[PDB]
């Protein structure tokens, strides 16, 4: 994204030990009046747990 | 063409920085991003 | 139902402009009944761009996509009694969104 | 370029570079090596109940920790934002003044540029009709940029851009006015009535500073209205030193008889008392330049005078034809077979101009509209009101509303060529007339002579009255023999 | 001759209300007296507001209030409380234009203008619409189907159309339309297109916007959201009783969305026809359920559970026409309709 104030181009990271994968990213005007700039946004990781030592059964 | 869909009327779209964040076909104020062609490799386990 | 009954229960809540009138003042300056009459719940529904946004019924899946609370416009019929009866109003004032349980007897499911 | 340091250099290695590693909490050189501050603060436990009121809250005037070594900002004055949004909402036009008028005379300049090339295709009347449209108006501009310094009393009008076709067609000499406005409303030759179009879009917006906005056909012309804004450009122009045979056409009187009581003599006839006082035996031109802006009864509006002509030697001719070549059930039998009829698209035309609903003359065939007329009319309303238009915002909303609406009353549809053509209709009623071979007959052609002043009238500017002022005025031309 | 689609040509009419109003405000306070753009609101907070409906039609049977006033009119009293408002209009009668001076002096003498201000406007725009909405109006009064369609359908493509006849038109075109639609669906497009359930009225000048015959939720009972509720039982009756079914149920929960707010907050109509959908559910539930002993020989179809089904909506009904006649309800006509369902319930015996 891009904020004036900065004049700048930032990202928000993600900050985890393991990976995932991106399943759905849902884009949110809702409940808005006008909201054109699009500031809400959902975004759902996948992170597979496969069978591991230590894993409870 | 970056692609959006809408959440509830299933119509493909797409959204610019220059239109309001809304369902053309049907009005919702929900979509869903939409998947493209992009190369993905996986190792099979 | 209960709620109505409630309402029925609370009763009235009485206030006099301090008497006064200038027996004028000792008898009360005039009895100004309040109290409420009927409450409704109404189905979840959400007008864009406000008034002239044709509405539509809203369901529980949009309530979470969009991480926002499932509300129903809470109404309840305000009773605006003057000089215990002199004068009568009525006006049904929208107390905003009431979350609503699922699959109740309020929810579209 | 900015500089590097606004909080640390490493002062070991002269490498200015900083990289974080939050797996260890340091902050150290990103090229070169050691510890940048062992210090690292604020990532808390699992005890944060949040009593905590925290009235503080951050609001970029205690600085900040700075977490972000990499930099370039720049000096601020404080919080752009309204500067920003002062810039983000600048890009209107907010103009007025000389500039605002040299835009307004380019979207007049193009508009009329439209109109002049569906002129071509209409009349097919090669680079000669288009160029000396061309030099007309940039004679025009000449007169326009010498009292400029910062007068904006420009005219054009929505009037004057047909007022210029009309004086250079008459240069040329094509056609007419009457014959020529009815046709354009009739099938919106013109772009002349709305003016959304020029390709402004843009010039739309340039809040055309006043000007550009009262572009648009704003409304249909009066009594005189058009033709007295033909002689200010005339004197504008100076047309008839520049231009030959201006108001001729032994054309319109053809149009004319043809019009209705279409007479294999009284063109002649017409054309012979025109040949008498009209102008001495001359094809009367193009009136001068009214310079003066009172523009008073000139009248030697040539055509107005023609007609009059043509109206006049109707009467005249025919309440005196002593011989009674035209019989008395003769002349009723015409103003008969004339009452309304379809038009092989002219009198479906001249309803469409009836409906400017103006003087209450065709109002009532408003009321009235012989059935199908009603149906052909929706018919045009249809095809040539479409174009109507394209609310922008108001809600991506409305504009889906409105379609919805559109969509469920979907309008439209939920020997052929009925509508014979104009010659067939005028051979038919001659036809219907072909049996040819007192106080009565003056009321008749009395009638018949309303007619007429209701037909040629229509057409034009009118004046239940200078119409008849024109009338008047070339009956006492005549009687000095 | 019709009534046009469109905000009034706000520009001489505009001016002619100041004048107007400023001398009956003048004309006003010197009669209180003789009794002892601002003006308009202030001449409107003055008389006042008509409610949601038309003329304010209240009975004429209770207070008496004796009007003798006596005569109380002297040539020379009014010319008395005349001669200074005049004068004092004359200041903002010569800033006017000379239209509107006589146009005042018309109206200050009490003559009536025979000149329709919705027959001099000369705009494109407008003046074909007028021409369109008086085609219209002349071929409905000759049932004209075919072509009444067709200046309809052109004349809400033309940006000058409020709802307006727009509904009152647009519902009987479709009922004169043998073909596509149902005012139904264009009735349920406009209810949603002014439910507006927004509680207001009064304030400014409504001047584009007057009749009760659009606007309304908060209060103001929109008649084209009746007129749909009335077209759908009509429409629900037709056919019936003579899991594709649903209509008088979607009419129970369409009605139910409801529950007072604008509608039954209010009363009538609104608390009665749904009754009478209701009602109408209890019969075809008695006829599916009634020819000789419900088909025929008796039930012994596990005792009757269709008969309890029934007298719980028989004693429902019977609480929603109470309710309407309780909260001062005129509409219903209680001893025909307690009659009709006791000798219906009688059939369910
Ligand atoms: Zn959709």
């Amino acid at each position: 994204y891009f904020d004036d104030t900065l004049n700048k181009t930032k990202i928000k990271t993600y900050h985890s030990s393991e990976p995932a994968y991106i399943e759905e990213v849902n884009l949110i005007g809702d409940e808005s009046n006008k909201f054109q700039e699009l500031q809400t946004v959902s975004i759902k990781y996948r992170i597979r747990r496969t069978p591991q030592i230590g894993d409870k059964f | 063409t970056l692609k959006y869909i809408c959440a509830e009327c299933s119509s493909k779209l797409s959204l610019s920085r220059t239109d309001a964040v809304r369902c053309k076909d049907c009005g919702h104020r929900i979509l869903l991003k939409a998947r493209t062609k992009r190369l993905v490799q996986f190792e099979a386990r | 139902g209960l709620l109505n009954l409630g309402v029925k229960d609370i009763g009235e809540k009485v206030i006099f402009d301090g008497k006064p009138l200038n027996s004028n003042s000792g008898y009360l300056g005039n009895k100004l009944s309040v109290s409420v009459e009927q409450v409704s719940i109404a189905k979840p529904m959400s007008n864009d761009g406000v008034s002239s946004a044709v509405e539509r019924k809203v369901y529980p899946s949009e309530s979470r996509q969009r991480l926002t609370s499932y509300r129903g416009k809470l109404l309840l019929k305000l009773k605006w009694s003057v000089n215990n009866g002199e004068e009568n109003l009525f006006e049904v004032r929208d107390c905003g969104g009431l979350p609503v349980m699922l699959q109740s007897n309020r929810c579209h499911l | 370029m900015s500089t590097f340091i606004r909080g640390p250099i490493c002062g070991t290695d002269n490498c200015p570079s900083r990289l974080w590693r939050i797996i260890d909490g340091r902050r150290t050189c990103q090229y070169g090596h050691v510890m940048e501050g062992d210090v690292e603060f604020n990532d808390d436990e699992d005890d944060l109940n949040g009593l905590g009121a925290g009235v503080i809250t951050r609001r970029l005037n205690l600085t900040t920790n700075a977490t972000g070594s990499f930099q370039s900002s720049q000096l601020t004055n404080s919080q752009l934002l309204q500067q920003q949004q002062r810039q983000s909402h600048k890009k209107f036009k907010k103009l007025i003044g000389h500039e605002a008028k040299l835009l307004f005379l380019k979207s007049f300049q193009f508009i009329l540029k439209r109109q002049i090339r569906w002129l071509i295709t209409e009349m097919r009347f090669p680079k000669e009709f288009e160029h000396v449209a061309k030099i007309i108006w940039l004679k025009i501009l000449k007169t326009i940029n010498d009292q400029p310094q910062e007068e904006l009393k420009l005219q054009l009008h929505m009037t004057s851009t047909i007022s210029i076709l009309y004086l250079a067609s008459t240069h040329l000499s094509l056609p007419v006015y009457t014959c020529d406005y009815i046709k354009w409303i009739c099938t919106a030759k013109m772009p002349y009535f709305q003016a959304s179009e020029i390709l402004p879009k843009s010039w739309r917006i340039q809040l055309p500073n006043y000007y550009v906005s009262i572009l648009e056909g704003s409304i249909s012309p009066f009594n005189g209205q058009l033709y007295n804004k033909i002689a200010l450009t005339c004197g504008m122009i100076h047309f008839k030193e520049f231009f030959n045979s201006e108001i001729s056409c032994q054309g319109l009187l053809l149009k004319l008889v043809m019009q209705c009581a279409l007479p294999p003599e009284f063109y002649f006839y017409t054309k012979q008392v025109i040949e008498f006082e009209e102008t001495d035996i001359r094809n009367l031109t193009l009136w001068e330049r009214t310079d003066e802006r009172h523009t008073g009864r000139v009248s030697n509006h040539a055509e107005l005078r023609v007609l009059s002509y043509f109206m006049l030697t109707i009467n005249w001719m025919l309440s005196f034809d002593r011989d009674r070549q035209y019989p008395l059930k003769w002349i009723l039998s015409l103003t008969e077979s004339l009452t309304q009829r379809t038009t092989t698209s002219e009198s479906i035309g001249r309803n469409i101009v009836k409906v400017v609903y103006p003087d209450k003359p065709t109002s009532s065939d408003y009321f009235q509209w012989s059935e199908e007329e009603t149906l052909e009319f929706l018919k045009w309303m249809e095809k040539q009101f479409l174009p109507t238009q394209t609310s922008m915002e108001m809600t991506i909303d409305q504009k889906i509303a409105r379609r919805k609406l559109y969509k469920i009353f979907p309008l439209d549809r939920e020997d052929s060529t009925h509508q014979l053509t104009f010659i067939e209709d005028l051979q038919e009623r001659y036809a219907k007339q072909t049996p040819f071979f007192p106080p009565a007959r003056k009321e008749a052609i009395g009638r018949l002579l309303t007619h007429i002043a209701s037909q040629l009238l229509v057409d034009f500017a009118i004046s239940k009255e200078q119409l008849k002022d024109c009338i008047s005025r070339i009956k006492n031309a005549c009687l000095h023999r | 001759m019709f009534e046009v689609p469109i905000t009034l040509t706000n520009r001489k009419f505009a001016q002619r209300r100041k004048l107007k109003y400023q001398y009956i405000n003048y004309i006003s306070r010197r009669f209180d007296r003789i009794s002892k753009s601002d003006e308009e609101r202030k001449f409107w907070k003055k008389y006042e507001k008509p409610e949601k409906s038309f003329e304010i039609w209240r009975t004429v049977s209770s207070q008496n209030k004796q009007p003798i006033n006596k005569q109380k009119m002297t040539y020379h009293n009014f010319k008395k409380i005349e001669k200074i408002p005049l004068r004092k209009m004359e200041i903002p009668l010569l800033h006017c234009t000379k239209e509107n001076k006589l146009y005042f002096q018309s109206i200050s003498r009490g003559l009536e203008p025979l000149k329709t201000s919705t027959s001099e406007v000369r705009n494109y725009r407008t003046r074909h619409i007028v021409t369109l909405t008086d085609l219209l109006h002349l071929n409905v009064s000759r049932h004209n189907w075919s072509l009444a369609y067709k200046i309809f359908a052109t004349l809400i493509r033309i940006p000058g159309v409020q709802i307006k006849s727009l509904w009152g038109i647009g519902v009987e075109i479709l009922d004169n339309l043998s073909n596509s639609s149902s005012g139904l669906d264009f009735l349920q497009w406009m209810c949603q297109i002014y439910s507006s359930k927004s509680r207001f009225v009064q304030n400014i000048n409504y001047r584009s916007i007057v009749p009760p015959f659009q606007t309304g939720s908060r209060t103001h009972t929109a008649k084209f959201a009746i007129t749909y509720l009335w077209s759908s039982l009509i429409n629900c009756q037709k056919s019936m009783e003579p899991t594709e079914n649903d209509l008088l149920q979607e009419l129970i929960d369409k009605i139910s969305e409801w529950v007072l707010t604008p509608p039954f907050m209010e009363d009538a109509e609104v608390w009665f026809i749904y009754a009478s959908c209701h009602l109408l559910k209890a019969d075809t539930l008695s006829r599916q359920f009634v020819n000789d002993n419900k088909n025929n020989d008796l039930i012994g179809l596990d005792r009757d559970i269709k008969i309890n089904q029934v007298i719980k909506h028989i004693h429902y009904v019977r609480t929603f026409l109470k309710i309407c006649l309780d909260k001062g309800g005129f509409a219903v006509p209680s001893r025909l309709i307690e009659n009709q369902l006791k000798s219906f319930e009688s059939r369910l015996y």
